[PDB]
RNA sequence: GGACCUGGCGGUGCUUCAUAUCCCUCUAGAGGAGCCUGUUCUGUAAUCGAUAAACCCCGAUCAACCUCACCACCUCUUGCUCAGCCUAUAUACCGCCAUCUUAACCCUGAUGAAGGCUACAAAGUACGUUAGGUCAAGGUGUAGCCCAUGAGGUGGCAAGAAAUGGGCUACAUUUUCUACCCCAGAAAAUUUAGC
């Protein structure tokens, strides 16, 4: 157990520390802040380990030490709240509140707040019944037609977590000194690494390492893959690539061609377009590898 | 804490460039690290509370 | 797995993407909005949106593939179309004027009746109990019939009585043979049938 | 003798479903030939027993006239050096592996045995162990024989038959050789995984 006292104590040899910390590395005292201590200590004290915790550390002694212990009455005995006797006089003064404001008003891709959140703010146990009960109560709030200062106190337990849409990011359109427009995008598939470059207009001839692709690539399992993205889409012989494939094998350089050019078309397609191509599987990487 | 946390929690007793890629000479550090420890542990007789720290 | 239980697998066809959306009925409009929201699988190497594309010759080719050697595969099942097609061109020149209208010149065509005509409806399933497991006759899923034509197939076509006569060439020869209701194929399917209608005692173990 | 309470059946079946482990079903390969090991039977006076200890050096190998081990005969010995021997013991310890074992408070019932839940809420809240293995990448002791458990010599010993358990080789036409690295030319039953 940790005394008043005792805490009280390192408060003020942790501002001495504080004092003396920004005497050795030259800063400002005044100005010596909490990031500017573990800077600080990490270049004196270096540590590898990789629990951050075990690090050294010199951190504020409210910061170490959890003391949640709050004094709920004076020397007098008084308790200082109202609701003290019922045991939860937070959540019960709470629940008071938004009862009070729907009388009031009767007279007139986020989430509710998870339980022990809740008990977190209220600092205080509370069971998953009571918890039903003060959504439902912030439900009925909610239904009715809640002014900003009901809305805003709503939104006090409202969190923003909920729902994520994919929608893959385009690739900006450059412009060579030809004045062509031109997307470079990357892919990688095993080992193997490619960077195609699609042009606006062309006729159809993809270059890979300089060479053809008929000539590079002589399975016609290759050919296909390399055709899926174009042909999926409705363009080929519309479009000129330029890639460049290192590592991997010949199924592998393949895929990540195929990758690379998927992702640089997306550019030059509606977003309709992109969104069935991410549906047809042309926008995600393969992570399948071996042990 | 378990041998397990050599690098996570706890560190190394003994902090020599031997064992680094490229380094010679790891099993002579080894052997005087053996020696000193028990030479150590034999001179201060109950007296030693942990472990040694053998830098270099 | 290397993907997580959230990744779904894609839907490579072209033309479903191409419906008007004044087709789409509530339910689909609802999975196609849904499907925004999903991560897809990337498409394995394999299946394209081809109009070429054939599934059932691309299973035929998985299932003749040795070690992982898919050039190889392939190479044969190109082969083997190209012989029949040739064999029915040969055929066909040779027929006479009233014949060449019943002469199919599609290998594809012939392959999948070929392996239509093979398929078993109904099959054994052993079942234990009393250390001795029961044969019971049950009636064969679609798929289960769909990998036992091929299976068959390809069997018949590596057994070791044909000697020095290459792959595609007994291939061919076994598909045209199963094209016209003939073989050892056909016989395999009717010597199934025959033999579990021998077995009708336990035909009405609906529980296996 | 009367009343009441807790029991005990690690019990027995039957009903429905969650019913994941575990099952099957299903998918893909694994029996022949030639050598080498495990067990049995038969047979010998005896071991087809081993090579920090032979030979072969293309690989590997059998018995080799190496040497040790065994059987039948013999010889030494105060000798090597107050000699000599992996002879035993971890069933001596230590090291290493493995086996197993390892509450309080508050209410109710007349302050009986005893009992305590209802959410639009009605008393409930807080190390040892082992006739264990390892004397090959390690130690500290203890005992044995010391006309023989030491050192030599002369002959032998070199097995036979199956049924099954296991291991190694080559086993092809979807193959093999050359050129290329993929459009060429010539030759010819259980069991193992599944995910
Ligand atoms: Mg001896
Ligand atoms: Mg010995
Ligand atoms: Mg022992
Ligand atoms: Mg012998």
């Amino acid at each position: 157990t940790y005394t008043e006292d005792f805490i009280k104590k390192q408060i003020e040899e942790f501002n001495i520390g504080k004092r003396h910390l920004a005497n050795m590395m030259g800063e400002d005292p005044e100005t010596f802040t909490q990031e500017d201590i573990d800077r600080a200590i990490a270049y004196l004290f270096p540590s590898g380990l990789f629990e951050k915790r075990a690090r050294p550390v010199m951190k504020h002694p409210e910061q170490i030490f959890p003391r949640q212990r709050a004094i709920q009455w004076g020397e007098d005995g008084r308790p200082f709240h109202y609701l003290f006797y019922t045991g939860k006089q937070s959540y019960y003064s709470l629940m008071h509140d938004v009862y009070g404001m729907l009388l009031n008003l009767e007279k007139h891709g986020s989430r509710w707040l998870i339980k022990e959140e809740l008990e977190e703010m209220l600092v205080e146990k509370l069971s998953d019944l009571d918890y039903m009960q003060f959504i439902r109560l912030l439900e009925k709030l909610l239904t009715s037609q809640c002014g900003a200062a009901e809305e805003e106190f709503v939104q006090r337990f409202r969190r923003s977590v909920t729902l994520e849409s994919k929608k893959q990011l385009i690739e900006p359109v450059q412009y060579d000194e030809q004045g062509m427009a031109f997307s470079k995008s990357e892919g990688k598939r095993k080992t193997a690494k490619a960077e195609a470059i699609v042009y606006k207009h062309g006729s159809g001839r993809i270059k890979v390492n300089g060479i053809d692709y008929q000539l590079y690539f002589p399975i016609t399992q290759d050919r296909e893959q390399l055709m899926f993205p174009f042909h999926f889409v409705d363009r080929l012989g519309k479009h000129d690539v330029t890639c460049t494939v290192s590592g991997g094998g010949r199924s592998a350089q393949a895929g990540a061609i195929r990758l690379a050019m998927a992702k640089a078309l997306c550019s030059f397609v509606t977003e309709d377009e992109v969104e069935w191509m991410r549906q047809a599987g042309l926008l995600t990487t393969d992570p399948r590898v071996r042990e | 804490h378990a041998p397990h946390y050599i690098a996570h929690r706890k560190g190394w007793l003994s902090l020599h460039t031997g064992n680094l890629d490229g380094e010679d000479h790891a099993a002579e550090r080894t052997v005087e690290d053996v020696f000193l420890r028990k030479f150590m542990w034999g001179t201060f007789p109950g007296c030693l509370a942990d472990q040694l720290v053998l830098k270099r | 797995s290397r993907y997580s239980p959230e990744f779904k697998d894609p839907l490579i066809d072209k033309e479903y993407y191409r419906k008007p959306v004044e087709e789409l009925t509530e339910e689909e409009k609802y999975v196609r909005e849904l499907k925004k929201t999903q991560l897809i699988k990337a498409a394995p190497a394999g299946k394209t949106s081809s109009v070429f594309e054939d599934p059932v010759i691309s299973k035929f080719t998985n299932m003749m593939m040795i070690g992982g050697n898919k050039v190889l595969a392939r190479s044969l099942m190109i082969q083997t179309l190209e012989a029949v097609k040739r064999k029915q061109f040969e055929k066909y020149h040779a027929a006479s004027a009233e014949e060449q209208a019943t002469i199919e010149r599609n290998p594809y065509t012939i392959f999948h009746q070929a392996l239509k005509n093979c398929e078993p409806m109904i099959g054994l399933v052993p079942i234990l109990k009393g250390g001795r497991f029961y044969q019971v006759p049950v009636p064969l899923p679609d798929r289960r019939r769909r990998f036992l034509a091929m299976k068959w197939m390809i069997t018949e076509c590596r057994d070791k009585k044909h000697q020095r006569t290459l792959m595609p060439e007994k291939l061919s020869h076994k598909l045209l043979e199963a094209f016209h209701n003939q073989g050892p194929v056909i016989k395999r399917k009717h010597d199934l049938h025959k033999m579990a209608e021998a077995n009708r005692a336990l035909a009405h173990y609906r529980w296996w």
